[PDB]
């Protein structure tokens, strides 16, 4: 069970301390029970031909709850994350998710010289979808994307993945409205498959901001 | 294979890992065969037994 | 053979990883042949 | 052989980063905005990581060719972030004392300055997943703190009756490299120096 | 995991020391990493109407690998066996295998006075098939065949069987080209059954010759 | 007098190993595949032994002559084994940072680099009784690991309206020579630099 | 008597540890009784006008026995040699053999610029014959060929020569199919002579690979 604040998760079937770092406070206000809670996002309809999904952080949580208020009222933030991705399948679904948390995922548009705009990057609660997940939509390789902190959801073995993100910045505190540190990237490497139905296994993303700090209240 | 294209001489043990991504009911056997340098690649499974 | 039931998919898949172990050594640095050939490349001089 | 794979030994390499031939009779000088995004060979090494903390060791190498080679005196003033860059060869900003000018000749050994770590933050965001401007017109992937500065090079001499091309090769060697959060090596070719577009 | 020599078996779901005897050396050359390895035979297509399969030892391994060379170059052999039979079914297949290792299984032909020839006995890697498995093809009874060393593969309970055969001879060393000590007999007592398909559960036989000795090299 | 016969004192001698005059207006540069098999005087000293382990101390000496002598800047990039050699004077491989370039002038003292021991094996097989290729087309007497590299020298300057010949003398002085398994001195004259044919 | 493995030599009439080095193992599989045996080559008909014979090692033993199998099945080798050359003459034959073991004997063809091919170098059990033994067929001098490890078979004094070759390479292990470390060169400096017959004194070469190592089995 993963109970932080008021929101709890009774998860029923393994932490990945991202780069071996547990999130601590800055050695500012510290909302410890107001924001440290699982802002469970909408579960995504994972079909067979789904390419992937990306949620930039804290862009995914700028509009949600007490953390969403403390973004649009404060000015800086300092907060690690704890992403609990759970992909509840039966014993008859197959597939593999690379639940990878990419720091500073500067995306790239396909086949144009124009940079991606504000609309193509800052999606929010709805999240994104990989246009070309083999290259992570930044020209790199999915095959080497395990260099980032990651866990595999192999539906043969597990349905869940828990990644504990630290404060990942050169700066001590940064913009939540402009800058997005991490990017929870869930990419189905092996696609979903079962013969009887073109099935769906919804992937629930629950992002608890660990150890929130804030400054600059207006 | 991309960091060792910045470097000419590479000398060490690799480590493959094959993860199966079928259903939980799915059973079956595979036969992974490390073949050294020197000769022919095995084409039949009985040649790969050795 | 591959044995799946009548509800699982007939097609399964394998993901293969590779890592180097701790004895992996590397020397004589050169350039990578992977990249090779830019828009607004002269903007650093503007 | 575990010591040549050090990130200090992997990245501290005086690669060419800038090469512009300017005539003399940008108007008859050149400024080069110091980025690592210029040549695709050093960039892909530095796009292996997310956060870099390096002192650049800029070595300005100036050649010369006519149309007897003259012995000129050059200036290689480094305009940092915030200070103003010259628009002319004889502007007032070349005379600005607080900028780090270095005065060298063609016949000397090449001028060499060690530009320090000059980010506002603790490391250079090689990839910045954010926006510089506070409106929606701000560009993506440009950290406001990532700016090294500007390397502005002119010929200190007055006008000479010979017309001749001056080719300047700028060699950057990062020093004291601390590198954080490695990334996958980019497989698809680049499309621009400002962003990570792929084709 | 069953790793002997270079061949390994990552078996994923209980030894039967045959007649309580672990194979030791003779109190001769002793190939300890050349031949002590799992010579995994071909998996046999087990349908519903399959009668059984028999592999005489070491006739099954006279043509395979370093043990197959050391049969056709040496003259005597002394070697126990370790047979790992695995019958990989789902949770929807039913059946029962009597994986029984019969010492000195002198077979008998049906309805003739002529003894079985060299072709009817020395099959090799391909193995044999019981013409009348109720009588073990030697006039005896399958019902009493559990007097031999045996394990049951009841697909309700287990998919595997491991039998550790000792040196079973009156002689200290014997002919590999003429004499066959043991006989791995896999007989489906309860046949395979499932309604949706006339299914197959392939039965993998892996015979590792334990503690090989040899003499007489030409 | 037992100390001048040391193999360190016998072989560490800056003998001329390469000398090629290239014009300027191989096309207007030269690459030299670093072997000891070039001149017959240093080769017979080094064919006294079977296995050599030496660091070469390459001293590039550049002279110049017209058809006032111009003051040029040269590059003497050492292309190791595996890295690519330039085919033109202005190719991209001159800009490759990971190769050990050295930038010098004609009017300077001669450029001097110490190329390290760069065999894959523990010594240079001077005589290799084997074959490089894995087919029968592979050449005899060529160790794949014996390759030092390639010493590629160009003029960094652009085109100048004078036409002039550049003669480059390359002097190699082996250092830290450890030598194994001495051989008879070769009495018959050489026939090729690749092999030990006699007449 | 020189008994290594199963092959023995009852030699009936002085080691030359080549460069003072006794062969040891690498500080890989180590066939200690399978390959460490005298692979006695064919005795060569030594007439008066014979120029010499050369056997490159291990090219002379790539087709012979357990070492010949372990060349054409493994990939690298590490093995010193022990060459016992015996030249059984009476007390009426005269002559002198320079039984010299030349490391890295890169041969040279006569009067052409073309390198020697695969056929001119890799002879095998049949061995070679010096086209110009005064210059060792590499342009050097026979007169200085005693700088290599060598023993003299002066038929006035002795009929035998035993040279103990170490692992002579820059590499720790090398190719047996491509590279030949040593070269047993037997050159009659003083030719054979007796008045009554144009006699023959056959020269038996017995090459025992000492301390065999191998890697890369296919």
């Amino acid at each position: 069970q993963l109970k932080l604040g008021n929101s709890a998760i009774v998860t029923q079937e393994n932490y990945c301390c991202a780069y071996g770092e547990w999130p601590n406070y800055l050695p500012p206000t510290q909302p410890e029970t107001a924001t440290d809670r699982f802002y469970t996002l909408k579960s995504v309809k994972w079909e067979t031909g789904s390419t992937g999904w990306w949620w930039k952080l804290p862009d995914a949580l700028n509009n949600i709850g007490m953390f969403g208020q403390n973004v649009q009222h404060h000015y800086l933030y300092r907060s690690g994350f704890l992403i609990h991705v759970q992909c509840n399948a039966t014993k008859f679904h197959q597939g593999a998710l690379l639940v990878v948390a990419i720091p500073e995922h500067q995306r790239g548009a396909h086949n144009t010289n124009t940079s991606p705009g504000f609309d193509d990057i800052m999606k929010g609660e709805e999240g994104g979808t990989f246009n070309h997940p083999y290259v992570l939509d930044d020209g790199t390789s999915l095959a080497c994307a395990t260099i980032f902190p990651h866990q595999w959801i192999n539906l043969r073995t597990n349905n869940s993945a828990t990644i504990v993100l630290p404060w990942m910045n050169a700066a001590p505190m940064d913009f939540p409205l402009r800058h997005n540190q991490w990017t929870l990237a869930i990419i189905p490497v092996v696609p979903l498959g079962t013969r009887t139905t073109s099935s769906m296994v919804p992937i629930t993303v629950s992002i608890a901001p660990m150890c929130c700090e804030f400054n600059g209240l207006r | 294979g991309n960091i060792s294209r910045y470097y000419t001489h590479w000398s060490g043990s690799l480590e493959m890992t094959f993860m199966f991504c079928g259903s939980f009911m799915a059973a079956g056997k595979l036969i992974l065969c490390y073949t050294p340098p020197g000769g022919s690649c095995p084409t039949t499974r009985e040649t790969a037994m050795l | 053979n591959l044995i799946v039931p009548s509800e699982s998919s007939d097609t399964c898949s394998l993901i293969g990883f590779i890592a180097a172990k701790d004895d992996f050594s590397l020397r004589l640095m050169r350039d990578s042949p992977d990249i090779g050939q830019l828009h607004a490349a002269e903007a650093a001089y503007q | 052989g575990v010591s040549e794979t050090l990130v200090e030994n992997f990245l501290s390499r005086a690669a060419l980063v800038s090469k512009r031939s300017f005539e003399y009779k940008d108007k008859n000088f050149f400024k080069w905005t110091i980025n690592t995004r210029s040549f695709v060979q050093l960039r892909r090494k530095l796009e292996l990581f997310t956060y870099l903390r390096f002192d650049a060791e800029i070595t300005i190498l100036t050649t010369v060719a006519v149309n007897g080679l003259p012995d000129l005196t050059l200036q290689a003033m480094f305009v940092p972030t915030g200070a103003l860059t010259p628009e002319k060869q004889d502007s007032f900003h070349w005379q600005s004392g607080s900028n780090a000018s270095v005065f060298f000749k063609i016949s000397d050994p090449p001028a060499r300055i060690t530009i320090p770590f000059m980010c506002i933050n603790s490391a250079y965001s090689v990839f910045y997943d954010g926006f510089a401007g506070f409106e929606k017109n701000g560009l993506y992937g440009i950290n406001p703190a990532d700016t090294i500065g500007n390397l502005c090079v002119r010929i200190v001499n007055e006008h000479q009756p010979v017309g001749f091309t001056v080719t300047v090769r700028v060699y950057m060697k990062p020093k004291h490299i601390k590198a954080w959060a490695p990334r996958p090596p980019r497989t698809l070719p680049y499309m621009s120096i400002a962003n990570a577009n792929y084709k």
